[PDB]
RNA sequence: AGGGUGAAAAGAACCCCCAUCGGGGAGUGAAAUAGAACAUGAAACCGUAAGCUCUCAAGCAGUGGGAGGGGGAACCCUGACCGCGUGCCUGUUGAAGAAUGAGCCGGCGACUCAUAGGCAGUGGCUUGGUUAAGGGAACCCACCGGAGCCGUAGCGA
RNA sequence: GGCCAGUGAGACGAUGGGGGAUAAGCUUCAUCGUCGAGAGGGAAACAGCCCGGAUCACCAGCUAAGGCCCCUAAAUGACC
RNA sequence: CGGUAGGGGAGCGUUCCGUGUUAGGGAGAAACGCGUGCGUGAGCCGCGUUGGACGAAGCGGAAGCGAGAAUGUCGGCUUG
């Protein structure tokens, strides 16, 4: 599996860099389940893999206890690549491409290019 | 050694009938 | 600038297929499949020219018996005194062929020759 | 005169014979060097 | 396809020579399950025990998995095949060394229960051809 | 002492067949012992 | 077109008879083995057994010219050394007579698988009567002025 | 395109075992070409090919190429360009209204090559601007759609006569 | 020396044979006769099933003729019997040779490049031909670069 | 003449010879044949003897050297 | 129009490049085979499968370019 370990500049794995951010409200662009909104929950930033909730349906199986008792099946939602997610706001319910601005203060934030909404929103 | 082949250009004739065998029959 | 090949496998599957029903290692074991191939072609020659020669032989003996069937001393020898003296354009040892299919006809031939 | 259309005149170039590839080529095996002798052996050879 | 008249029970690389497992496996080909059972139980062959465990895990694997009997249940083909073989270097006098191999069997047994439509007479009635295909589940020396 | 040449597949199949078959004959004996050991009067197998 | 090939012939082959009472050995055996092969048949074919059974009778009284009758020797050699067995034609014709002719034709006709198979088509008897009335054997034609 | 011979490969030069007294071939190093460990016979090493082609002939290859492409609907021809704020839209639209646009490799060139066309000619992959300094036999040898300007038509005519 | 399940472990919940090795269902996946000694999978080699056939045989084992039979209903399989046929390479005046070599299968493995002299084919130029080093907005290069070489006069130490 | 090869101990048969023992399938030279480098038929098998020279196809015919009782083709054909 | 050593003529094929991010291609690229289709031949067209991703033809170019022979050599397998 060595062919796919995290890549290492001198003791560290390169982190790539992705437009998507945690808590983002995304539409799946193309792969598979095309066109389905979601809330990302967990970004694996080295692979650009992003699990958005309640979409991807993986039917796994788990040996629960030490005597073979239980072991009832769990249904986990697994990864989807980052280039397959655009942004949506409920108001401008529409996919878009990200952007940037320097607003009147110092700070610098997202700006959906096809609309006027702001991706960054409040700090929290 | 010589790998060589050969197609003899044959002609497939069909025969319709026979004629003029009446003269000098030697059949007996 | 490696240039490795696979053209052997076809070079050699082809032979591997021409040597089928060769009943031994002569049908499996490539490095002898080759020389076998060679030797089948060779015997194809010799058996072909020898087949011309061989079918003459067979008709000479067959016509020869049909003629000797006359109980008097005739021959395939003397039948040809008498079959060329009387001009018959070479029934081509294929009077040896009717001699077994239309025997009455060959007795007609034979009587016209005797005259 | 497209790149595909252009061709060189006949006899302009002759493919170099490769010695030793096959008997059919005719230079195969000995390669016309005959059997044995100083000439056959690889090396600088006898001085002219 | 055998159409469920077959239950393959493939084998692991059971750690014994192929050819000896082949003398017993050749022994048991065609006989119904009961016989080969009571034989392999008492056979004086080492390669007989793992074959046994296999068979019984094929009957039992064909009674609740499919649902069959055992009395009308024969051993159809029961083939062996070689498998991965390991290589040891055992040394020997005057400094020579010899590979001693280490073979593995690879058995697939195809039991066969009996399912029969049942035909009363030989005469043929070129009718119900579409149905006929269903009817001719299994025939010997069929023609036309 | 050293063989000249490998044998064919033909011959070898013959002898391996004799080996295995030599195993064939020695089953029906065990099958008789079985078909008799199915409960019956006998003085053997305590 | 295609030469005819001997297509299946089983029985009803002609049985012949030769009373060999003073008929010299060689010449007779040539005209026996020419009816053993079938070279008297437009159906002749070397590879198939188109021949015809025959029956030699009075196999004790075959003649041989010259001084043969004490000269010609039939030798059977055992495989081991010293096994050579000098044996003169007079001792055989006295002792086991049918083996004489059984050699003569067995040399005449083509040894092989086929020759070996045909040699059965010669039935040799030392008495004066032959137990075969199979095809009511018609006496054998001899085209040889010298016998 | 390089490679290593029996002499560079790292394998050693120890006769692996004595000449005679062993029943085995006469192997003489484990760095040999026959053994599949390395040592290539007559591999490729960097050769530096170059083909001096007589100038007065090379010229004539150009003159032939050009002189063959013209007069059969394969030479449109202009006189100038005035582009400001170079923008690859007016230019491609120029090709459209102009001759044959279709982005089908349309070799295309000019004289003195003002930057503000160089700078909007690169985006389009099919056609590449040329100058006498940059003239090549290859790309003017599509005879497909090659353009000129009057500076090139007379500069060209000037370079080659009859 | 040892590389390549899958797009995602979703790497196999549950059941049965069960020393928990290995299996058959169920389930996942587009596919797991892709299931973890897993991606295409050749040949040697090991089996299995079906079609025809060998136990008075004789043969570098094929070939031309083809009896008998089986196949889908004239072409392909097998072959009764006849005839002809003294492996292949190296190498020799001369080998089937009882001279060499090779266990078989698959791969790797041999007149190559650099520069120069000579000759031929092809092309450019010519009352001359050519430039080399070097420059050229990289490297290739349009253009430049005539120093140099070859053809122009021989004989003679 | 140009550009380029391979070859450099041949073998036997016929003839004229040397050496040998008018011994060798010996050796050595001179003039030719076949093999070498060449198949096919006769010679049982059988490079160097005889006819003969292989572009291929033909389930056509005439012959050469040699042959016609059987194995194998063709008269166990004539007369001295 | 036999042909070894050997010389000359005409060709096929393989990996890669120019014409290309070509024509064609997840209704499916190559290894296996049916076609005595086709060729004097090296080989070429078609034809199929669980898998299944690339890549012709034509006119050209280059070669780590064509294998049963090295007591070759690396791996897998047999015989005894």
């Amino acid at each position: 599996r060595w062919e796919r370990k995290d890549c290492k500049p001198n003791s560290l794995p390169k982190l790539h860099k992705r437009h998507v951010k945690v808590g983002d409200t995304v539409k799946v662009i193309s792969g598979g389940e095309k066109g389905k909104i979601g809330e990302i929950s967990k970004i694996h930033k080295h692979n650009s893999t992003v699990i958005i909730k309640d979409l991807n349906f993986k039917t796994k199986h788990v040996k629960s206890k030490e005597e073979g008792e239980q072991g009832q099946i769990i249904k986990i939602e697994a990864a989807i690549h980052s280039s397959n997610v655009m942004l949506i706001l409920k108001e401008q319910e529409v996919a878009d491409r990200v952007g940037h601005k320097i607003l009147e203060d110092v700070r610098k934030v997202r700006y959906l290019i096809k609309t006027g909404e702001i991706v960054d929103t409040p700090d929290r | 050694r010589r790998n060589i082949g050969h197609r003899q250009p044959i002609t497939r004739i069909k025969i319709t009938g026979i004629t003029g065998y009446e003269d000098y029959p030697a059949s007996t | 600038r490696v240039k490795r090949g696979y053209i052997a496998r076809r070079r050699r599957k082809k032979i591997r297929f021409f040597a089928s029903s060769f009943r031994g290692a002569h049908s499996r074991l490539t490095r002898t499949i080759a020389q076998q191939k060679i030797r089948a072609l060779v015997s194809a020659h010799r058996d072909r020219d020898r087949q011309k020669r061989d079918f003459r032989r067979l008709w000479i003996t067959r016509i020869n018996a049909a003629i000797r069937e006359r109980g008097v001393y005739y021959n395939y020898s003397k039948f040809i005194h008498d079959l060329y003296k009387r001009q018959l354009l070479l029934n081509r040892k294929i009077l040896a062929q009717i001699a077994i299919l239309n025997p009455n006809c060959i007795y007609m031939i034979y009587n016209e020759i005797i005259k | 005169f497209r790149l595909d259309n252009l061709g060189p005149q006949p006899g302009s170039r002759k493919k170099g014979k490769r010695k030793g590839r096959g008997h059919a080529a005719g230079q195969g095996g000995s390669c016309g060097f005959g059997m044995r002798g100083q000439k056959s052996r690889s090396g600088p050879g006898i001085m002219r | 396809p055998g159409k469920c008249d077959e239950i393959t029970t493939r084998g692991y690389s059971i750690s014994m020579s192929v050819d000896k497992a082949r003398r017993v496996i050749d022994q048991i080909r065609g006989r119904s399950y009961a016989e080969t059972l009571m034989i392999l139980e008492l056979m004086p062959y080492r390669a007989c025990y793992p074959i046994f465990k296999l068979i019984y895990s094929a009957a039992a694997n064909a009674s609740h998995n499919k649902q069959f009997n055992k009395a009308n249940l024969i051993i159809s083909k029961a083939e062996v095949n070689k498998g991965i073989t390991l290589k040891k270097v055992k040394p020997r006098a005057r400094g020579r060394s010899y590979m001693i191999k280490r073979p593995t069997c690879h058995i697939t047994i195809v039991l066969r229960d009996i399912t029969h439509f049942d035909s009363y007479d030989k005469f043929l009635e070129s009718l119900t051809p579409k149905k006929l295909i269903a009817l001719l589940g299994l025939m010997s020396t069929g023609r036309r | 002492a050293v063989p000249k040449k490998r044998t064919s597949i033909y011959k070898k199949r013959i002898r391996k067949n004799i080996w295995k078959k030599k195993g064939y004959w020695a089953a029906l004996k065990a099958f008789s012992l079985a078909k008799s050991l199915s409960t019956g009067n006998s003085k053997s197998f305590f | 077109w295609y030469p005819k090939s001997a297509d299946h012939v089983p029985t009803d082959k002609k049985w012949y008879v030769v009373d060999a009472t003073d008929l010299i050995l060689g010449r007779m055996a040539s005209t026996i083995a020419i009816h053993i092969r079938g070279k008297n048949l437009a159906s002749y074919t070397p590879s198939v057994d188109m021949g015809a059974f025959v029956i030699v009778v009075n196999a004790d009284k075959v003649a041989v010219s010259g001084k043969k009758r004490t000269q010609k020797l039939y030798r059977r050699h055992s495989g081991r050394p010293g096994g050579l067995k000098e044996e003169t034609f007079d001792q055989l014709q006295k002792r086991i007579p049918e083996r004489i002719i059984e050699h003569a034709v067995r040399g005449m006709l083509p040894k092989g698988r086929l020759g070996r198979y045909l040699f059965n088509h010669l039935k040799v008897y030392k008495g004066a009567e032959h137990p075969h009335q199979a095809q009511q054997p018609i006496d054998l034609p001899l085209r040889d002025k010298r016998i | 395109a390089s490679t290593l011979t029996r002499a560079e490969v790292r394998g050693g030069g120890r006769k692996p075992y004595p000449q005679k007294k062993t029943g085995r071939a006469r192997r003489g190093s484990q760095g040999s070409p026959l053994r599949p460990g390395g040592g290539v016979i007559f591999g490729p090493k960097p050769r530096d090919w170059t083909i001096k082609m007589n100038k007065k002939e090379r010229r004539l290859a150009l003159s032939t190429a050009i002189a063959s492409a013209v007069g059969n609907s394969f030479v449109v021809e202009e006189f100038a360009e005035n582009f400001e704020k170079p923008k690859t839209k007016d230019f491609i639209a120029a090709m459209q209204r102009w001759g044959l646009d279709p982005a089908e490799k349309s070799l295309f060139f000019l004289m003195d090559l003002v930057e503000n066309v160089e700078k909007s000619g690169r985006n389009i992959r099919t056609l590449k601007l040329l100058t006498p300094r940059s003239l090549n036999l290859f790309d003017v040898l599509n005879a497909e759609k090659l353009v000129f300007t009057e500076g090139t038509i007379q500069y060209l005519n000037q370079r080659y006569g009859v």
